[PDB]
RNA sequence: GGUUCGAAGACGAUCAGAUACCGUCGUAGUUCCGACCAUAAACGAUGCCGACCGGCGAUGCGGCGGCGUUAUUCCCAUGACCCGCCGGGCAGCUUCCGGGAAACCAAAGUCUUUGGGUUCCGGGGGGAGUAUGGUUGCAAAGCUGAAACUUAAAGGAAUUGA
């Protein structure tokens, strides 16, 4: 259970130095411990197994079957990721899914219908995903409208933390290896599109690494 | 770098410079570094601007110094050429060399025994380290490159533009870069010859040594 | 051949934004194109821009910030109602929060919310968002 | 749409009108034949005699008799 | 037919890596040492590492071993029969410095120096390769 | 599906090259699509070299090369080894092959 | 980004690119963070202040990084204006 | 008009059989002039006109500029090379422009951020380019062109086996 971590990033959260995943995201530094995700959304997060999918290679002799599992997660406030894992076995497949899941959440931007009162509860322009053929659009809905969406991209939207959403999704969807995908892609899209909002002129602060160099040092060589 | 009458060319660096080759690019022009350069010979060679070459070298110098912990500079060079002044470099600054065969993932792969992570990567040839520049864009990683004429600037963030394919220029600009880290850091005064010659950093050949290992004997 | 020359200057701005280009050259400028280019900066889209003045079609260089996402026309440049402003931006423009629909009306060329403002319906020439 | 002039209504409706005449569907609705070929005639259901009983030979993998009538 | 195998050669760089300053030349000597400071569970095994050991050594006083990397060690081994530069490389005379070099050299202040001769610029190109 | 992008042969900007017969066969292929060959060899073979060299009466005849320029089809040119099937990558590269002795 | 209220709603900020003024995401591996250090007038040596640059992916892997950092150094006055 | 070659056909072999491949003959034809026919994997399997979006090296025609080489020995000046620049053309190489199911394509890009202009044309596989009517041609046939009925796949790119 005692974590000793590997990485510089995930030494800093262990010593209760890097204090929200935001001050992360804001620097886009890749996250390659699962434990960082663990430490700050911990009690929160909910995994769900989309699909368990068995692929075979012909040998010399008959198949290989091995399973393919597809597993969303996130807290339903905010932070969403999908990860696919292929073993042989489903108990391995499952474990490794969620822990690359968990490694690729990302901040989903939540966003208002007109009136601009309460919390954020729907996209906040209209955003669209792609993986292989399938093209996932998402559109903004007024309140209480709900996920107006297939089951696959609704319960990933749900994860999100979004409340209300239209959805109008193109190409062969059956496949929902893509399907999901799309709807990733879409959910991610929302913090690296330029609206009115992100405009006034960036204030650079210092990189955790930067900041905290002085006990990086010491702690670990 | 520059507006600064302290940082400027003094009377020294330039006869180096010259007497290098440093100022000698290759015969073929990348479109990127055109600003770099002065003007193409008859013999179909073209002749590096020594200025803005200084200008890049003292910007190169500063991204060097604003690093607090000097451990994480990591200094690359996998040709013959450059693989003693890196070590001389490194030596001199407290830098992190890799000199001889980056093998791949020791940024991406947290596995690997050799798994560094680095704050500022200063790579030698972009084509001969096109392994570190691409595998460095995995990570957040600036760059410095010493840049020929004719080296891509794919993934580079502040190309020096030098002759980098001759013994005497590589060894040269290393040499200077570390000068000038020291420097600006007031390890070394503005006003004194730095007392290392610039000949610790060139390359001896294997047949070169054979020779001077005659020559004393 | 060129029938249509506003669809071409605003092409022509579109893949010099999405190349990240600083500044863009719009050869055969016209009274309509400044004023669509007016609109768009009044809201602070595109910066400044210098109409160059031969004994021709002069030529527009206008300076881009990296604040546009798309800039299309409309053709061809259909009779908006004033009862219809609503279901032509709904579906041409990202959201509604940001995003403009420029419409030739009689007043002159303006965007969907000072047609709104002044009561008045017009033509559609094109967005900006 | 690949036309797209302010006044090509009769060109963008004549071609469509055309075209319809390609979908399966449509063209075996709107021509007489499939009505005119239908034993029922375009009726939910109908009456008609049993003149013999007959076993239809069910078809592959499947290995069977169907329990037909000739009406 | 004497290859050794993966076992033998890792064992080998590993020992050498850990106590180089035991081992030396003779191989019956650092039998006896990697005997010890090994607990190898067979007499052939250790026999074959121990052969293997007193040869990866009598090659890195030799020079450039890949492998196996005590690198400032190889450097300080490299450092012992020493031909120092008493009057290093460019302690030298008058240098050559193309006339092109010296239109180059006066868009700075210097005109010349005690050891600045300008000799002759190049004549002639043949430079490229026939297209064929 | 399409396999080179010039469709096996060296027309870009015709429509129509007279066609050429096989040397092996007399099968009609088109002039730029035919695998040509240039084979110089002396009328006489490498050991009748020194039998024709003494028994001449003129002293230093360089005897003569015969000339023969050979068009093959697809079919004959691969048959008698003088092409073969390269991998997906390396069919690409248009370098001969090297002739240094 | 915030309501009628005027509460700062949004859970965080994305940087801005210094040349293209494009936002860096979440998993953007590719883009950087420059510190370029400051020199003191008369002496030489570092102050302890720098100009930092915060530079997109897609500026990079274009190869244009070099001479938008250039730009950005020649603005802010690092480099000379002549050059 | 008939040199060569060669549908038909005459044989000779091979083969279980050969009405074919292989071989010796060989009429129509292949060639020229004048009337027809209007189709090809008639292919870039990719309509045309216009604008915009990376780099490099060559190439064919026209122009323009420049050390030097060679002929006109008198070299003004033209021609043959050399080094670059501009515009049209046939192509090539390369890259995270971007797209695409991919193979791949600086166009097959600038497409859910969907609208520059316009012509033709496709709608699961068969039945079938068939029947029928019309029209063109001396004939062969061309252009236009269904239905009843049958069917759960046919198919495209790429992967791992045999
Ligand atoms: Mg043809
Ligand atoms: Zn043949």
């Amino acid at each position: 259970k005692e974590w000793l971590p590997v990485t510089k990033l995930g030494r800093l959260v262990k010593d209760m130095k890097i204090k929200s995943l935001e001050e992360i995201y804001l620097f886009s530094l890749p996250i390659k411990e699962s434990e960082i995700i663990d430490f700050f959304l911990g009690a929160a997060l909910k995994d769900e197994v989309l699909k368990i999918m068995p692929v075979q290679k012909q040998t010399r002799a008959g198949q290989r079957t091995r399973f393919k599992a597809f597993v969303a997660i996130g807290d339903y406030n905010g932070h969403v990721g999908l990860g696919l894992k292929c073993s042989k076995e489903v108990a391995t497949a499952i474990r490794g899914a969620i822990i690359l899941a968990k490694l690729s959440i990302v901040p989903v931007r939540r966003g208002y219908w007109g009136n601009k009162i309460g919390k954020p509860h729907t996209v906040p322009c209209k955003v669209t995903g792609r993986c292989g053929s399938v093209l996932v659009r998402l559109i903004p809905a007024p309140r209480g409208t709900g996920i107006v969406s297939a089951p696959v991209p609704k319960k990933l939207l749900l994860m999100a933390g979004i409340d209300d959403c239209y959805t109008s999704a193109r190409g062969c969807t059956a496949t929902l290896g893509n399907f999901a995908k799309a709807t990733f892609d879409a959910i991610s899209k929302t913090y690296s599109y330029l609206t009115p909002d992100l405009w006034k002129e960036t204030v650079f602060t210092k990189s955790p690494y930067q900041e905290f160099t002085n006990h990086l040092m010491k702690t670990h060589t | 770098s520059g507006a600064l009458d302290v940082l400027q060319m003094k009377e020294e660096d330039v006869l180096k410079f010259l007497a290098a080759g440093t100022h000698l690019g290759g015969t073929n022009l990348d479109f990127q570094m055109e600003q770099y350069i002065y003007k193409r010979k008859s013999d179909g060679i073209y002749i590096i601007n020594l200025k803005r070459t200084w200008e890049k070298l003292l910007l190169a110098a500063r991204a060097i110094v604003a690093i607090e912990n000097p451990a994480d500079v990591s200094v690359i060079s996998s040709r013959n050429t450059g693989q003693r002044a890196v070590l001389k470099f490194a030596a001199a600054t407290g830098a992190t060399p890799i000199a001889g065969r980056f093998t791949p993932g020791t940024f991406t792969n947290q596995i690997q025994t050799a798994f560094r992570e680095p704050r500022l990567l200063v790579v030698t040839d972009p084509q001969a380290d096109h392994q570190p520049l691409t595998e460095a864009s995995y990570v957040n990683l600036p760059t410095i490159a010493l840049c020929n004429t004719d080296s891509p600037l794919r993934y580079v963030d502040i190309a020096i533009p030098c002759n980098n394919k001759g013994a005497h220029s590589v060894g040269l600009m290393w040499w200077m870069l570390a000068q000038e880290v020291l420097r600006m850091r007031g390890t070394i005064s503005r006003e004194h010859p730095w007392e290392v010659m610039p000949d610790l950093y060139f390359y001896r050949d294997p047949e070169e040594i054979e020779k001077e290992e005659q020559a004393a004997a | 051949v060129r029938m249509n020359v506003l669809a071409d200057a605003l092409k022509s701005i579109n893949n010099a934004e999405k190349r990240g280009k600083r500044q863009v050259l719009i050869r055969p400028c016209s009274k309509v194109i400044v004023r669509f280019l007016t609109v768009m900066m009044k809201h602070g889209y595109i910066g400044e821009f210098e109409i160059i003045d031969d004994h021709r079609a002069g030529k527009i260089v206008v300076n881009l910030t990296g604040r546009l996402n798309k800039c299309g026309v409309i053709s061809p440049r259909f009779d908006v109602q004033l009862k219809d402003l609503e279901k032509w931006q709904n579906n041409l423009l990202p959201s509604r929060q940001f995003g403009f629909i420029v419409l030739t009306t009689s007043a002159g060329i303006m965007d969907h919310e000072e047609a709104r403002r002044k009561h008045t319906g017009g033509k559609i020439l094109g967005f900006f968002f | 749409g690949k036309c797209r002039g302010l006044r090509t209504a009769r060109k963008l409706r004549s071609h469509r009108r055309d075209q319809k005449w390609h979908d399966k569907q449509y063209k075996k609705a709107h021509l007489g034949t499939a009505l005119k070929a239908n034993p029922f005639g375009g009726a939910s259901h109908a009456k008609g005699i049993v003149l013999e009983k007959v076993g239809v030979e069910a078809k592959q993998p499947n290995s069977a008799i169907r329990k037909c009538v000739r009406v | 037919g004497r290859v050794r195998t993966k076992t033998v050669k890792k064992a080998a760089r590993v020992i050498i890596e850990k106590y180089y300053t035991r081992l030396g030349n003779d191989f019956h000597t650092n039998k006896r040492v990697c005997e010890e400071i090994a607990i190898i569970p067979s007499k052939k095994l250790r026999n074959k590492i121990a052969g293997y050991v007193t040869h990866l050594m009598k090659r890195i006083q030799r020079g450039p071993v890949r492998g196996i990397s005590i690198k400032l060690q190889e450097e300080e081994r490299e450092r012992r029969d020493n031909y120092v530069p008493e009057v290093s490389a460019l302690d030298q005379e008058i240098i050559e410095v193309d006339p092109d070099t010296k239109e180059m050299l006066k868009l700075l202040d210097f005109g010349s120096l005690s050891n600045l001769q300008v000799t002759q610029p190049t004549v002639g190109m043949n430079f490229k390769t026939p297209r064929g | 599906t399409k396999k080179r992008r010039n469709n096996g042969r060296a027309k870009k900007g015709r429509g129509h090259v007279q066609p050429i017969r096989c040397t092996n066969c007399a099968r009609c292929v088109p002039k730029d699509k035919a695998i040509k060959k240039f084979v110089i060899r002396n009328i006489v073979e490498a050991a009748a070299v020194r039998d024709i060299s003494e028994v001449s009466v003129f002293d230093a005849y360089v005897l003569p090369k015969l000339y023969v320029k050979l068009h093959y089809c697809v079919s004959c040119a691969i048959h008698s080894k003088v092409v073969r099937n390269r991998s997906r990558e390396a069919r690409k590269d248009r370098t001969p092959p090297p002739r240094f002795r | 980004m915030q309501s009628d209220a005027g509460e700062f709603v949004d859970l965080y900020v994305p940087r801005k690119c210094s040349a293209s003024n494009r936002i860096i995401g979440a998993k953007d591996h590719a883009s950087i963070q420059m510190n370029v250090a400051e020199v003191d007038k008369v002496t030489g040596r570092f102050n302890g202040q720098f100009k930092t640059y915060a530079i997109c992916g897609a500026i990079r892997r274009m190869g244009e990084s070099d001479d938008s950092i250039l730009r950005l150094a020649k603005s802010d006055g690092i480099v000379s204006n002549n050059f």
